[PDB]
């Protein structure tokens, strides 16, 4: 009898497929929590799932996609707790709704492409940043559409993700180079469109993914090239920062301590930046193309009370 | 060539007594049969008007405090599709001098679509009336344009019949008058 | 009897000291060329040195500091050819001037510090980019002045230079971190002053050094932090580009070829960018503090005719 | 508080007949004994003048087409050191509205120095005349400023008695009137 906390349920099926990502894995674990542990009373169910979400955030704090999944699960159990079935059917009604995310959010990524293929037009040199697999889910259907384009992939120092794209869509058959991440300003005068992928959307439209998407965003603004971001609808999160600095990793982004003998010195600054709403200009979700004030309204309506 | 700006700039002098003047450029060779008619209709109600040409609008851009756009259609970005020409550049000179940009628009001019590829929503016209030589064999190629797009960044406010709205608040009026279903208005659901 | 071309004179004394840099090594080689090979006629002397400068540029083309040294040597032999000594004394007069650069340009780097220490004020967090040793020659005398500051060093991908500073002034005893090069935009809101070092100055004031000094410059402009550059007076070069793209490395900055089996994919974009005159605001040379229009006049007067 | 702008704004009406008006802010609590005298001297030669306070200059910044600075000293950047106060922020509101910024300056006001640390060239004054309570024991700390620096980016042109010059062309006038030697004017050559 599993306890669903850390790895007795969650981290097992992350090794089943390296295509499922973190937040829908969190959705799958949280629905299979109360799919079995349903002790016929509406009180301790919500206590169990709130305890489970807080210990799962307590497992890995610096992967804020997890917070997005573990909080839209609370929105799911709140709205499915609504319609007021007196808990007599909801013990069966909520769990038969249940797996509609793993039948729904799993097949959201081609629904992204079905509305985002009509962005990359003919002969567009494209800049992507980091292994954001929804961007590749758009680009796969774009190359299957037989449309002519070129791609440029940045480095993802120190998180290594930029080396994956050049070994991902090269074998699909797209002419692609791998620029280094510092060389954006000398090339973004030539890049037609730039895509990124978020690990979170704030309450105004923000990109909380990686090391330097604020840098490539402010390069996109002072080259006046359109800065799109491909995401999907399990990436909304309540966390609305105000600076370019989020929750810390373990200390401040500006360390000034002493290296003892030979410890690592690359990851000493920040690793997850923030982008304001001005630098993004259109984001892609399951809900269509979505201007950032629309994503602000969409995350302002389902989070108030 | 918009009846909205014409009726508004007449009724701003007819009922209210706010005196001003209106620079007007011609969209050669399209609004040059309309901008002079526009100046004639404003000189009949004698509001201090004067016609600038297209090339002489940057010199007079520092003097002018405000532009106004009578558009044709406006999308969910607020990136509108205008009349004949001029507005893709003079609104840019307005943005670069931090000059405010108005846009009056009827509510029927909305569209729940999106500017996916911006040239596909732009009506390039014919090459007859920009050089009447009709070069037979030398045949210098040329380009006309009967539609100028503005982005929402260059534009400042929308004056509609249901109030004033931000360019970043045009989506919600559309979803107050349209649905999610009829934007891909096609039986062959691909 | 040496021939002074490639390595029979030049590359030997580069292994003598890893403190001398490329252009003053070029100055030393070009003065020791005609310090010995002076065949008593003003005709073939200039042919010899022009042939030597062009073959030395032909040796390594992508190290434009070499072009700066090999062209200010031509300015030296032109002005020392001026004053019109009828070549009777100039066979001795020019060579006894001679080594005044290796007595002058070698000791220019502390003359940089004697006028640039009064920039880094009390409690200034400093951003440097790349192993520009004139910046460390300023910072060494700054830390010897016992003034209180902090430093932040970027990566220098792919040219590795950012790892050298953290193993250079740490052992001098300065609190310093090593930020990754993509994380500039999330930290440059906090950095007080930013220094770089050029591998060249164009005819308007430009930074032709490394991969991404245009990126850190345009981040400095949209954070409105002052963007200084420490250099010295053997770094003037005639090469005045107009784009953000210089002479190529071997092909364009946007490759789209095919990797054959496992060849290197990091250095596929550009490696030497360009900065316009707007983003720099003050540069430091032997000639004092120098606004970029002053460096434009100084490189406009000694290069016309 | 500059006799240069006062004599120029009198002689612009006395000989030439260019009519205009001049908004003027007070640098409280320093130019408030001078800006009212400035308005009195301009109302004696009756050029349409009006006094704005400091806080009400951003609202009237959109109306005004030009500012002008009577400075005290100007460096080799063109980053000048002005009179009493106000100009570090109102020139910034001029730059952000893309409003041109003048700077009249005598040639003796030059300096071949450099603003090494900008606070050291700025004269912070006394805390007496900004709150006359003289708080004994509660003692809320406070800051006064009698010198506002502008950078050369915020400023546009220099009107001197030897012609008009860019802010990026102030070095060469200095080296036309100074040398390399007397900038570190000190016997103890360190």
């Amino acid at each position: 009898m599993s306890e669903f906390n850390i790895t007795e349920t969650y981290l097992r099926f992350l090794e089943e497929d390296t295509e499922m990502t973190m937040p829908i894995a969190a959705i799958e674990a949280l629905v299979t929590l109360l799919r079995i542990k349903t002790p016929e009373t509406a009180a301790e169910m919500i206590n169990t799932i709130k305890s489970s979400t807080e210990e799962l955030i307590k497992s890995i704090p610096n992967s804020v996609s997890l917070r997005a999944g573990c909080d839209i699960f609370m929105r799911f159990v709140l709205r499915n707790l609504h319609l007021y079935g007196d808990w007599e059917n909801c013990k069966q009604h909520l769990i038969e709704n249940g797996q509609l995310f793993v039948s729904r959010a799993k097949k959201s990524r081609n629904k992204i492409a079905e509305i985002g293929v009509d962005f990359i037009a003919d002969d567009d040199i494209i800049l992507v940043h980091g292994y954001s697999r929804a961007v590749f889910s758009l680009l796969n259907h774009a190359a299957n559409k037989f449309i002519r384009f070129r791609c440029v992939v940045t480095e993802s120092r120190p998180s290594k993700q930029g080396n994956q794209l050049y070994t991902l869509l090269e074998q699909k058959g797209i002419p692609v180079t791998l620029i280094v991440d510092s060389a954006v300003g000398a090339v973004i005068d030539k890049v037609d469109k730039v895509f990124v992928g978020a690990e979170g959307v704030a309450e105004s439209g923000g990109i909380i993914n990686l090391v330097g998407t604020y840098s490539v965003g402010v390069l996109a603004h002072n080259a006046r090239k359109p800065f799109y971001v491909v995401t999907e609808s399990h990436k909304f999160v309540r966390m609305f920062p105000l600076s370019s600095d989020d929750l810390p990793m373990a200390g401040p982004p500006l360390d000034f301590t002493r290296r003892t003998d030979d410890l690592e010195d690359a990851l000493r600054g920040p690793t997850i930046d923030y982008t304001a709403q001005e630098y993004i200009t259109a984001l892609i979700t399951d809900l269509g193309v979505l201007t950032p004030s629309a994503v602000s309204e969409e995350l302002i309506k389902m989070w108030y009370d | 060539d918009s009846k909205t700006v014409l009726k508004f700039l007449i009724t701003a002098r007819e009922r209210s007594n706010r005196t001003f003047t209106v620079l007007v450029t011609e969209g050669f060779p399209n609004n040059t049969k309309n901008a002079h008619e526009f100046a004639k209709k404003l000189a009949q109600h004698n509001i201090e008007t004067l016609v600038v040409p297209d090339s002489a609008v940057f010199a007079l851009m520092s003097r002018v405090g405000k532009v106004i756009i009578g558009t044709k259609a406006v999308f969910v970005n607020g990136g509108t599709i205008s009349s004949n020409s001029g507005v893709s550049s003079v609104c840019e000179c307005a943005r670069e001098f931090r000059t405010p940009v108005f846009a009056v628009a009827g509510l029927y001019k909305l569209s729940p679509l999106y500017p996916f590829d911006v040239e596909k929503f732009v009506e390039f016209g014919g090459s007859q009336r920009i050089l009447p030589r009709m070069d037979p064999r030398k045949r210098l190629d040329t380009v006309n344009q009967i539609t100028d797009y503005v982005p929402p960044e260059n534009i400042d406010i929308y004056i509609t019949n249901v109030g004033g709205f931000n360019p970043s608040f045009i989506y919600r009026i559309a979803w107050d008058n349209y649905k999610q279903i009829d934007v891909h208005l096609d039986k062959n659901k691909a």
